[PDB]
């Protein structure tokens, strides 16, 4: 027997990355797993050194990071790296999350993987809102004010949590040392859960985008999917060259060059682009904690994909008419992500809350809707 | 969704004659749209199976069938991955789209509600 | 569509100098001119990211 | 679900063929040309309108609203701002 | 000299010509109704703001690239 | 050719030492010959061009 | 929003540096640090750039330790402890022109000078923002624009009304190198110096840029053809399927 | 006066009101107020108003003594505060916060 | 031999990061345990006053050598947890040993 299976350690590489039965159609779209691998790996390494150089009290955080753009080799790099990599590892992770909707992977027998992915999902937030705050210019400490400030929602003990949270009845040093800390901290909990949910993947094998078994036909990982891999990872590279070296602050907010200043607000406070859909369903709703939740119902409803798809049908290659509504959906996300950068003013107040209720609609009443409509017309379609 | 129940609503449709009227050119041109038989692909290919029923109905597949259904998948899998489509006799013409598995998955799911339905049973 | 000995048409596909030392060579090429990209690209990021930890400029100074 | 090399968990296969030529054997790139113009243009074509219909009109929404908005907010749309506050 | 006067002079004239008048006639309004008395005690004091940035982004289109060539 | 084949690509050491000699030449040349491009895109332009007035 | 309250958006200037492969004109760079010294520095901090940052830029090490060594910066205590002064060194910040906040605010009628060392990339538009700004004090403001006191009306900066005065005029300056130091030569001039104060890196980055652009366009092609050379026996598979 | 002391780096305006001013306060109708309170409800001594000197509409500091209503007039989007501090003309929302103080003697108040 | 062998390494990660958190307090002896202890890098032949110069990131032990061993320091304790848990993967193998050292597989507990 080949040492690559002999061997305890050896085999679980081999199982995951070698000898792993692939489907043998997966299209490009099942490579943005393998991308968000690699965000999370530029990540670790810039991240970890731009710790190196980086001073967590507020009195020094804003200049530490002038000091890495002007002082450190190569700072300039790792530092718009570090931060170019955050924008990509959300496009990457709603690509991602857009293949497994599309091709149904959140149905049976893929619950699990789906369910920890929306947990990782959550966590990529997390840490990617305290990693902004570091920076300590305006909009991290602005944005911070205002994201904190939600949970001063919470009924009863709101207030307290808030204080609680940042150290202090403003957001100051406290609250920047104690994000730097979990900043650092929450990328390794984010692997680990990615981890969990290709561990849960495994039971199943990956789907593929007929939504068919590949039972009947496997590839192995490498060397298929390995040099598949490639071919991505070197048009993820030009992308990420061509910001990071050529528009390195196209993404970025220019506040962010003006240090942190509790006395002067900002023009307008809008999150990071990748926080923007999620913005604009909180501003949807008047009520403050009534915002708050549907906020986080926004991401958590996605936990219900598994219950309200109700096609005997696994994803949307077949089906028309489910095709088209999940083209709606994606586009309403994107207007979503727009009317989160808008002031509010006419008419984008009263456009906002329509696209909030198409937003939960979709999972609500329309996917279940069509869904259900589509299995008669394969039935009565084919008879 | 289960299969009886897709059934069951799809004969209730069958039944009324307003309803087939307006429904079964609908479906039938649904049907040309998906175009799953340009995959040579047959409607029943495409019903999930990774279910405990469903395996099960496999199982009870004729041999003939089964081995059938398996090189219409691995057909079908190449062409996806080739980005072509069947031509010529690799097109599932309507009248080879037969429901081979409905029989099967019908009486399976039928047992099992049926289990469900007497495990809740209580005597008068 | 019966027999499993004729092989189907791979014409559209097959190399004439399939067996030749110039035909592997040349795949080999490729295969090393994106070892050796990938070889001095990896030195590039390595050298230029690893020297963010010898001395600064204002240590310099 | 599924299991592992030689008992993957395939309904068995009985009747199959499966032939293919070396990498080395075949032209990488054969057909290409016919394949990046035709094929391209075939799967694009039967895409098209899934992409086009929800672009074309959530663009068309988003252009309405921004054209309304940036209207209220000059001297000529004084009034109309004041009773859409 | 400055480049620029002579520039913005000759793009006011020529192609942001319409915009020019459209400020000017602003103008006129403006310092006639502040002229007139009891200006200071109106609800809505008109501006010429927006006739100013409509005729200022005219002449950069035309005079930006011409400026930084003689520079 | 078969004679190229056998000497630099049969062996994978052979052929590993042969893509990191190439790497080592392809690195230095690149270099060289990109510093040569870059100063005459940017001619007149940059300190080394204007250095001389000092 | 207003347009007014938004500020006039600036132009798209062609400056040299725009362009992939583009450096900065070190010859501007260098007529704009003197603009920067006799005009800005007067109400205007430089304080994230060094003497050392000038040097193999626009100055040789020989004028910039010139220009520090004129300068009297805070030593470590003397022997007894008293406070004492030495001469600048390379190593040195380039000094601003105030003690403190208040005391900037007091000499500019309640407003203060914001640092320029990053002021750049800090506002939308960058150079093109600068340029416009300092350029763009019209005569006399639009008809209907009520000033606050001590403030100046200028289309670009948001809300109009801003406190520093137009300062450039022709002739403020008179350039060592007897380029005619108009309004918007040293705009343009000072405009390209702080942008290079605000991204030092900027030409070393575009140039590895450039190199990065092309071994990983090569490996990009490569890969492609080593994808394809692999999967070809996947792709090329043919079937025979005989019913059993 | 009107003195400008930093609590929380958020400036708090305290004046010290004469009698006069006491009654101009003390004076506008509540009914016609966007937030109707009158100044027995904002301070707990008559003679010392203490506020959050932050403008309720974005957050500028309002110039004291300024205005239209002569308290507090911001010069960010000309929104007047009052003798009490509370919002009579202009985009603003709301009346000048007020931070919880108490007054430990009749000297010397905390914040 | 395998859970052995990554357990010397984990022993090894452990000397590492209990050497950095110490430098951390940056007391007396946090500084001078840094440098003689750094200072050992030089020995190595040819190119140790080079790597020295590299961890301190300095020409002394100071701010540039303690923010990096702050990093590594918080860093160190995952790697050495990887470690630990493929230590027991290894082990899961064989089982543990027992103090008679024969087999358990006898007479084995939950
Ligand atoms: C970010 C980081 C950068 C890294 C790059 C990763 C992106 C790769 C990826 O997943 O997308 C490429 C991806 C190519 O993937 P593929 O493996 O050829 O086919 C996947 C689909 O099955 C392809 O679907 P198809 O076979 O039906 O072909 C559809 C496609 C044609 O697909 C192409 O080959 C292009 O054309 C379109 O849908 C265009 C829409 C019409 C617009 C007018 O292109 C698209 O599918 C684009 C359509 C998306 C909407
Ligand atoms: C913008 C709107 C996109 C709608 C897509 C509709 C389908 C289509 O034409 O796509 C091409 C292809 C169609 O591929 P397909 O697999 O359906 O069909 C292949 C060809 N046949 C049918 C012959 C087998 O679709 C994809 O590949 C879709 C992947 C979805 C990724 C979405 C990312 C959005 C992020 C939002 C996150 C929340
Ligand atoms: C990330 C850094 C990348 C380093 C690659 C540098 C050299 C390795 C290389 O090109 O591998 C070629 C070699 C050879 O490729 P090969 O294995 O396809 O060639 C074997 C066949 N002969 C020897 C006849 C040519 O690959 C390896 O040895 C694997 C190491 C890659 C990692
Ligand atoms: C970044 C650089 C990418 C990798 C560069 C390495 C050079 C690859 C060239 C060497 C090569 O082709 O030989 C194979 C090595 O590839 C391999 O063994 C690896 C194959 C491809 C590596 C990348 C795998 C996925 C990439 C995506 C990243 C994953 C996310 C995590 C960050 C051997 O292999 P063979 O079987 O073809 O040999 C056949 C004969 N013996
Ligand atoms: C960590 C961040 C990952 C992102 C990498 C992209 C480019 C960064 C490289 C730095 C850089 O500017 O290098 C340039 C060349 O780029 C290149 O040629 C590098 C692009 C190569 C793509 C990736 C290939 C492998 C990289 C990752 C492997 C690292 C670990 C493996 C051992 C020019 O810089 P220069 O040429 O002056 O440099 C001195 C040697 N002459
Ligand atoms: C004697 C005073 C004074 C001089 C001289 C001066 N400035 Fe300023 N500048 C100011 C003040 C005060 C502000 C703040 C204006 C405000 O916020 O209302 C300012 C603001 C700016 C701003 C930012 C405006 C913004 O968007 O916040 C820039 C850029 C600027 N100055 C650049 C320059 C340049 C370039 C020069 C000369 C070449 C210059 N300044 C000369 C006083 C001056
Ligand atoms: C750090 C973030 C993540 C990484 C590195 C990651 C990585 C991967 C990888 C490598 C795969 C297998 C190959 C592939 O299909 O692309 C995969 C599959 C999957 N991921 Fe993710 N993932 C991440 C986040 C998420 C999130 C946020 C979700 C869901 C909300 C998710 C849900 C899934 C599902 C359902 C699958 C199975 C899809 C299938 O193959 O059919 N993952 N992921
Ligand atoms: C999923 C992984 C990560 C994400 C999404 C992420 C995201 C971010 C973001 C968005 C910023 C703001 C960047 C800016 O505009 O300057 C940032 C800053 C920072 N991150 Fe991370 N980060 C990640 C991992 C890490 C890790 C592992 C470290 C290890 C310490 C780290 C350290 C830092 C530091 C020190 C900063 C502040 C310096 C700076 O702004 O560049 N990050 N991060
Ligand atoms: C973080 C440090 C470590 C942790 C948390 C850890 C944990 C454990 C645990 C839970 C076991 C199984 C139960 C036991 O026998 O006590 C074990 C067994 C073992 N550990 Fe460790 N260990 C660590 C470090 C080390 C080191 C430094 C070595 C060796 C130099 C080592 C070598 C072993 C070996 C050989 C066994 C198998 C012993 C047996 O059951 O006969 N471990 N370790
Ligand atoms: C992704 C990075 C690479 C590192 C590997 C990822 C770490 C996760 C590995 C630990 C999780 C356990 O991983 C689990 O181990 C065993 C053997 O290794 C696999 O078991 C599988 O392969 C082996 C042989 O290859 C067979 O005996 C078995 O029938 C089959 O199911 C499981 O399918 C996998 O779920
Ligand atoms: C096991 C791995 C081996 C150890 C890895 C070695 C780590 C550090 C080695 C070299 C780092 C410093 O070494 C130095 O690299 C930089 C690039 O980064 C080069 O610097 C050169 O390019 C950069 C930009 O590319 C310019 O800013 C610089 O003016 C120029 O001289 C130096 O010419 C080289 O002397
Ligand atoms: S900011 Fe106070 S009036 Fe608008």
């Amino acid at each position: 027997m080949a040492l690559r299976k002999k061997n305890s350690l050896l085999n679980m590489a081999n199982s995951y990355v070698l000898d792993s039965p692939q489907p043998s159609n997966l299209n490009y779209f099942w490579n943005f797993g393998s991308l968000l691998a690699l965000c999370l790996v530029i990540q670790l390494a810039t991240g970890i050194t731009l710790a190196m150089h980086y001073t967590s009290h507020a009195s020094l955080a804003f200049d530490s990071v002038e000091h890495i753009m002007r002082d450190v080799n190569f700072g300039w790099f790792i530092r718009y790296a570090h931060a170019n990599t955050a924008s990509f590892f959300f496009i990457c992770i709603y690509a991602h999350m857009g293949r497994n909707i599309y091709y149904g992977s959140y149905k049976t027998p893929r619950v699990l993987p789906w369910s920890i992915g929306v947990i990782i999902f959550l966590l990529l937030i997390i840490t990617a809102f305290m990693g902004y705050v570091l920076v300590f210019g305006q909009m991290s400490l602005w944005g911070a004010t205002v994201i904190c400030n939600l949970v001063s929602a919470i009924p009863w003990l709101g207030e307290d949590i808030v204080h609680f949270l940042w150290g202090g009845f403003s957001v100051g040093n406290p609250t920047l040392q104690r994000f730097f800390a979990l900043h650092y901290l929450m990328p390794f909990v984010l692997a680990v859960f990615a981890l969990l949910h290709l561990i849960a993947l495994h039971t199943a094998g990956s789907s593929n985008p007929l939504g068919i078994t590949s039972n009947v036909d496997k590839l192995s990982m490498h060397p298929y999917y390995s040099f598949k891999d490639l071919i991505t990872v070197f048009a993820f590279l030009l992308m990420f060259t061509l910001f990071v070296f050529f528009s390195p602050d196209k993404l970025g907010h220019p506040d962010n060059y003006i240090p942190a200043n509790p006395m002067v607000t900002p023009a307008s406070i809008v999150p990071e682009w990748y926080l923007l859909p999620f913005y604009a369903i909180l501003r949807a709703i008047p009520d403050k904690l009534g915002g708050v939740i549907a906020m986080v119902a926004a991401i958590l409803i996605l936990l219900i994909l598994p219950i309200v798809d109700r096609s005997i049908i696994r994803g949307n290659a077949f089906k028309p008419i489910s095709k088209l509504l999940f083209g709606f959906f994606i586009c309403n996300f994107l207007l979503l992500g727009v009317l989160g950068q808008v002031h509010i003013e006419p008419p984008f107040i009263v456009l906002g809350q329509i696209c909030t209720i198409f937003y939960f609609s979709y999972f609500l009443i329309l996917l279940p809707m069509v869904s259900t409509i589509e299995n008669i017309f394969f039935y009565i379609g084919s008879l | 969704a289960s299969i009886t129940s897709v059934v069951k609503t799809s004969e209730l449709i069958l039944k009324s004659p307003l309803l087939s009227k307006i429904v079964v050119p609908l479906a039938k041109t649904y049907v040309k749209f998906s175009g799953y038989r340009q995959l040579g692909f047959k409607m029943n290919d495409l019903i999930i199976e990774e279910t405990p029923n469903m395996q099960l109905a496999l199982r009870r597949l004729p041999p003939t069938e089964s081995y059938d259904r398996v090189y219409r998948l691995i057909r079908a899998t190449q062409f996806s991955l080739s980005h072509k489509l069947a031509t010529g006799n690799d097109i599932t013409k309507p009248e080879e789209d037969d429901h081979y598995l409905i029989p099967y998955i019908l009486d399976v799911e039928a047992e099992a509600f049926e289990k469900d339905a007497l495990d809740n049973l209580e005597v008068v | 569509g019966k027999s499993t000995y004729k092989i189907p048409d791979f014409t559209p596909y097959l190399k004439k100098d399939r067996n030749t030392d110039a035909n592997r060579l040349f795949s080999y090429f490729m295969i090393g001119s994106f070892g050796m990209l990938s070889a001095a690209g990896a030195k590039a990021t390595v050298q230029d990211f690893l020297s963010n930890m010898s001395a600064s400029a204002d240590v310099l100074a | 679900y599924m299991g592992w090399w030689g008992h993957m968990g395939s309904p068995p296969q009985k009747g199959i063929a499966g032939y293919t030529i070396s990498p080395f054997a075949a032209r990488p790139f054969a057909g290409v040309v016919h394949a990046a113009i035709f094929n391209t243009f075939r799967r694009t074509k039967n895409q098209a309108l899934f992409v086009i219909l929800p672009v074309s009109f959530f663009y068309y929404v988003w252009t309405q609203a921004s054209e309304k908005n940036e209207w209220l907010y000059t001297k000529a749309g004084r009034h109309e701002l004041a009773k859409a506050l | 000299p400055d480049p620029a006067i002579a520039l913005h002079e000759a793009a006011a004239e020529g192609p942001c010509h319409d915009f020019k008048h459209h400020f000017d006639e602003c103008v006129e309004r403006v310092t006639k109704a502040q002229e007139a008395e009891d200006y200071d005690h109106a609800e809505y004091k008109e501006d010429c703001v927006e006739e100013f940035f409509h005729l200022q982004h005219c002449i950069n289109d035309n005079t930006a690239d011409k400026l930084f060539r003689v520079l | 050719a078969t004679t190229f084949y056998n000497v630099f690509v049969k062996r994978n050491s052979a052929f590993v030492a042969t893509i990191l000699a190439s790497a080592f030449v392809f690195d230095m040349t690149f270099e060289t010959a990109i510093d040569n491009f870059w100063d005459r895109i940017n001619a007149g332009k940059q300190w080394k061009d204007i250095r001389h007035k000092y | 929003m207003t347009a007014a309250e938004h500020g006039l958006h600036p132009a798209e200037y062609p400056w040299p540096q725009n362009g992939m492969l583009s450096t900065f004109d070190h010859a501007s760079l260098r007529r704009g640090y003197q603009v920067y010294k006799e005009v800005c520095a007067a109400c205007h901090s430089l304080d994230r750039i060094a003497w050392r940052n000038l040097v193999g830029v626009t100055h040789t090490t020989d004028e910039a330790k010139a220009f520090a060594e004129e300068l009297e910066y805070d030593d470590e205590p003397d022997d007894e402890g008293n406070p004492r002064k030495r001469p600048g060194k390379l190593a040195d910040y380039i000094p601003g022109p105030y003690p403190n906040e208040q005391a900037a605010r007091a000499a500019n009628q309640g407003a203060l000078p914001p640092d320029l060392s990053l002021i750049a990339k800090a506002r939308h538009g960058g150079a093109d923002y600068i340029f416009a700004l300092l350029t763009g004090y019209p005569d006399e403001p639009p008809a209907g624009v009520v000033l606050a006191p001590g403030m100046n009306y200028n289309p670009y900066f948001p809300g109009g009304g801003i406190g520093m005065a137009r300062t450039l005029f022709d002739g403020v300056v008179e350039y060592e190198d007897g380029t005619p130091a108009t309004t918007s030569q040293m705009a343009k001039d000072v405009a390209a110096f702080l942008t290079w104060a605000a991204e030092p890196e900027h030409d070393e980055r575009k140039k590895l840029g450039l190199k990065a652009i092309i071994v990983i366009s090569a490996m990009l092609g490569l890969s492609v053809y080593i994808k394809k050379f692999k999967w070809s026996p996947i792709k090329n598979r043919k079937f025979i399927y005989n019913p059993p | 006066k009107n003195v400008i002391i930093k609590w929380r780096g958020k400036p708090i305006f305290i004046r010290h009101r004469t009698s006069e001013e006491i009654e101009e306060a003390n004076e506008v109708n509540v009914a016609t107020l966007r937030d109707p309170q009158t100044d027995d409800e904002r301070v707990q001594k008559p003679e010392w108003l203490v506020m959050i000197g932050v403008c309720t509409h974005l957050g500028c500091v309002p110039i004291g003594e300024a205005g239209d209503f002569g308290g507090w007039f911001c010069p960010c989007h000309g929104s007047h505060y009052d003798i009490s501090g509370r919002i009579r003309r202009g985009p603003a929302p709301l009346n000048l916060e007020i931070p919880e103080y108490d007054f430990a003697d009749a000297e010397t108040l905390v914040i």
